[PDB]
């Protein structure tokens, strides 16, 4: 009924951050915002109507089912998670966090292999490593025979580097054992603004 | 001034009911209704239901019906949570809130304008696991005179947190351990990575250091290229 | 030309002087008599815009049914803010009258005739009177007893129905009796009987009408969830007395989806110790009067809530309401509003 977008927004101060809420059904709706370790705060209600203590660098707008929450020229106390409200429903949340801008660097993709100690375990794990890249937007897309995976795999991502201000990402593929073997090819496609086309790493079962 | 002073965090396991309180003050508590919103990090902040002081009129939330009752005193002005046969989805920061617009003859519920200052609660098994640590082979190519990338896999541990260092934290130049995560089956797992120049894989050896104190356990695994 | 305004109304009933009874002895002192040939002029080419939700009117007569019992019932102990009052506390003849409210010099009430209006919006039919019809002060919970029923169809009424805390008023186009005891010669124990074949049938086309509103969803009804006895059972006043009746019986779905047919007994109980609706707390009366204590009364409307929550399923949920006993003076003033004469 909710779906708020995007997930996560990483940008600098001084910046504004953009964020939109679809909705299912016309209605009141609010603005929360998040600041870690702390109660959320209403910052708009009633789709633009500002709160009190909230600046003018808030505001709200709408354009058919789409509600906007802009913040112009971010500050550090900007900065947390936002939630769209309708009624007793919420949206999935969107993520502000400080982003120290730097130039363009490509991410450096590496695929592992399952381990000959897990196997016999009855599961396999296949890993592919994005390592340094900038900015953080960066997608991984799991490939097996050529056909796209879905569903099977989880990603975790490191915090902004202090000395480089890089970014690093880790996919990881399971499948068992007895599924693993079925199939040959194995492939992480890697897209990145860093990157003209799509990277692909990848590996056959077997063969070294 | 409108305040919603909330009882302290606490610690249950699986199948164990929770109760927390909830002390409003600064206004005509009768007047409107208190909500309960639960926030667990990564979902959605979850409607649990309303109460109105009246006559203690409650509505919960449908998947939660049958194990939520919420409750208040009249003379202390304090609404009261109780969840009953809790699980790992349960572990969340509990909150009770109260609409912005609220006068004696008319009010609107859904503006949280007042939020009480929380109630984390974290429910987990006092069971441990110990984790499995599985070497990540460098591959067999990227360059002569380049950079290669090796590590090993932290997999199905519970509870958090593990540690990893590299030669027993001798190597720390292009290490990178990535944030763990919650697989299906309720264990966590991480990877911990470092890139190394290439010519040294023959030379230099590298082991990765897993510690896991729930479970007292601390394994070594040299990590190494396959032979083929 | 005239325009929404609130002002002081005063009341008008048929009250007796050689009554002894509650409500007519308040009524002869705050009340005018009635007019005998009351004038109702039809507006033609007027449409007007109406709140039942936001109607100050019901504002008015709250404070005149409070007043009305803090004068009239009054506890043999009143517990309220940690302090006690102990107060007189005889039995008295209790029987609600017919209550008129009427406008002053400069103002009009504006009456939307419209057969299926909900409450809100725009009425077509509108009529210029000085009073309101007749409107005893029953003061009920879950089922609304003793009021008018909906010209035409059922009628769902709700400020938003896709709001969950906002009361749904279901008014009846048809009543159905419910027929309250407490024989003589255990003294607080009763019952009200109902007829399950009128109530499973009116019950039925309830939950038509609600699949209108619901997108023809499956209609549940269930008990309350939780709250004081006053809004978990069925709360109300005879003779006097206060009774507390169980009404799980009265929204079985299995009756409405053999055997159901026949006279529904639901469990009553007379209380002392109650919670006053008034919301000062709680209030304690003396034990129930000797003899048969029997009240017969029209169920004319049902007082619900839906269930809510971040869910997907294919069924609404509704439960017996009330506790709000504004609400219980919106199901009578919905049609009406007050005017300033330019
Ligand atoms: C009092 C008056 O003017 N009445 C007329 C009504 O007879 C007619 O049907 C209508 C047409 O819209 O216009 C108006
Ligand atoms: C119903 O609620 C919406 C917002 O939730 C409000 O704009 C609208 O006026 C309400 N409708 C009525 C009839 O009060
Ligand atoms: C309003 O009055 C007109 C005129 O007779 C009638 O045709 C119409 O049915 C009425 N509407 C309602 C809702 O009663
Ligand atoms: C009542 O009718 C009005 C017509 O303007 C509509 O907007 C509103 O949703 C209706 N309410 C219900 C509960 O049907
Ligand atoms: C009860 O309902 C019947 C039929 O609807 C009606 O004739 C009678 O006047 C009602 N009793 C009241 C309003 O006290
Ligand atoms: C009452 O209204 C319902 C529709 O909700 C209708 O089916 C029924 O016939 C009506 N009863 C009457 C007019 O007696
Ligand atoms: C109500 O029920 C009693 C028995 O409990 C019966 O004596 C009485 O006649 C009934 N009243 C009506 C109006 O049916
Ligand atoms: C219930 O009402 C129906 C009419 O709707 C009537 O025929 C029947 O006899 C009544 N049941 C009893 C037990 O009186
Ligand atoms: C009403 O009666 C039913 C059936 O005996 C019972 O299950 C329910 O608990 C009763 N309601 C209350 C509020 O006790
Ligand atoms: C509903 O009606 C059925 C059929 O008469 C009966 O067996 C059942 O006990 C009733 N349930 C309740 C809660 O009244
Ligand atoms: C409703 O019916 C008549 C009034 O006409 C009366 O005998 C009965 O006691 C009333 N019921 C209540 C609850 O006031």
């Amino acid at each position: 009924v909710l779906t708020q977008s995007p997930g996560t927004l990483s940008l600098s101060p001084g910046e504004t951050a953009i964020i939109s809420c679809r909705t299912s059904q016309y209605g009141s709706l609010a603005w929360y915002q998040q600041r870690p370790g702390q109660a959320p705060r209403l910052v708009i209600y009633s789709g633009s109507t500002r709160a009190a203590g909230i600046p003018d660098r808030f505001s709200g707008s709408r354009w058919g089912p789409d509600y906007t929450l802009t913040i112009s020229n971010l500050e550090s106390g900007d900065f947390g998670v936002y939630y769209c409200q309708q009624y007793e429903f919420f949206g999935q949340g969107t993520k502000v966090q400080v982003d120290i801008k730097r130039t363009v660097a490509a991410p450096s993709v590496f695929i592992f292999p399952p381990s000959d100690e897990q196997l016999k375990s009855g599961t396999a794990s296949v890993v592919c490593l994005l390592n340094n890249f900038y900015p953080r937007e960066a997608k991984v897309q799991w490939k097996v025979d050529n056909a796209l995976q879905s569903g099977n795999s989880q990603e975790s991502v490191t915090e902004q580097d202090s000395k480089d201000s890089t970014y690093s990402l880790s996919s990881t593929l399971t499948l068992s054992k007895a599924d693993y073997e079925k199939h040959k090819v194995y492939a992480c496609e890697v897209t990145h603004q860093g990157l003209s086309s799509p990277v692909t790493k990848s590996f056959n079962r077997g063969e070294c | 001034q409108v305040r919603l002073s909330q009882s302290g965090g606490q610690m249950k396991k699986p199948g164990d009911s929770m109760r927390i309180s909830c002390r409003a003050s600064g206004y005509e508590f009768i007047n409107c209704p208190i909500n309960w919103i639960r926030l667990a990090p990564g979902k959605r902040p979850e409607w649990m239901g309303w109460m109105k002081p009246r006559f203690g009129a409650v509505s919960y939330a449908r998947q939660l019906q049958g194990r939520v009752t919420m409750t208040r005193d009249m003379y202390s002005e304090t609404a009261f949570l109780e969840l009953r046969s809790l699980t790992s989805d349960d572990t969340a920061v509990y909150f009770c809130t109260r609409g912005k617009y609220c006068t004696a003859r008319d009010y609107y519920n859904w503006d949280f304008e007042h939020w009480g200052q929380g109630t984390p609660v974290t429910v987990s098994s006092a069971s441990t696991k110990g984790p499995s640590v599985f070497p990540l082979a460098p591959s067999s190519k990227s360059t002569s005179g380049g950079t290669a990338a090796l590590g090993c896999l932290v997999k199905d541990y519970f509870p958090e947190p593990v540690t990893v260092s590299w030669n027993s934290g001798a190597l720390t130049s292009g290490v990178h351990t990535f944030p763990a995560v919650l697989q299906s089956s309720g264990l966590y797992s991480l990877s911990s990575v470092v890139t190394v120049p290439s010519s040294s894989l023959g030379t230099q050896t590298y082991i990765c250091n897993v510690n896991h104190k729930p479970s007292n356990t601390k394994v070594d695994k040299k990590v190494e290229p396959k032979s083929c | 030309v005239w325009k929404d305004a609130d002002t002081t109304l005063f009341c008008a009933s048929d009250a007796k002087a050689h009554e002894t009874e509650v409500h007519n002895v308040w009524a002869t002192h705050a009340c005018v008599p009635t007019d005998p040939n009351p004038q109702e002029i039809h507006l033609e080419n007027v449409t007007e815009n109406f709140n039942m939700w936001k109607n100050n009117m019901v504002e008015q007569m709250q404070e005149d049914v409070i007043s009305l019992w803090d004068q009239s019932l009054q506890p043999c102990v009143k517990l309220t803010g940690g302090s006690v009052i102990k107060q007189a506390c005889p039995k008295i003849s209790f029987d609600p009258i017919p209550i008129h409210y009427c406008t002053p010099a400069g103002y009009v009430i504006l009456k939307c005739n419209d057969k299926n209006f909900n409450g809100t919006g725009p009425c077509k039919n509108v009529s210029s009177v000085q009073c309101t019809h007749g409107i005893k002060p029953v003061v009920s919970t879950q089922l609304l007893l003793n009021g008018s029923l909906a010209e035409e169809e059922i009628i769902i009424r709700s400020e938003n129905l896709t709001n969950n805390a906002k009361t749904i008023i279901v008014h009846l186009n048809k009543s159905v009796e419910i027929n309250c005891t407490r024989p003589s010669n255990d003294i607080r124990k009763a019952y009200c009987e109902i007829n399950g074949t009128k109530w499973n049938k009116v019950l039925k086309q309830v939950t038509e009408k609600l699949k209108e509103h619901f997108n023809n969803k499956t209609i549940i009804f269930q008990p309350p969830s939780g709250g004081d006895l006053e809004i978990t059972m069925h709360h109300f006043n005879c003779r006097g007395e206060f009774f507390y009746c169980n009404t799980t019986q009265l929204f079985n779905n299995t009756c409405i989806g053999k055997g159901c047919n026949g006279t529904i007994t639901l469990p009553c109980k007379i209380k002392q110790i109650i919670n006053m609706w008034q919301g000062t707390g709680q209030a304690m009366y003396a034990p129930p009067i000797d003899g048969k204590i029997n009240c017969v009364s029209n169920i004319t409307g049902i007082l619900l809530t839906r269930d809510g929550g971040a869910n997907n399923t294919s069924n609404e949920t509704f439960r017996p309401g009330g506790g709000n006993i504004k609400d219980n003076w919106r199901s009578e003033l919905y049609k009406y509003k007050v005017v300033q004469i330019e």
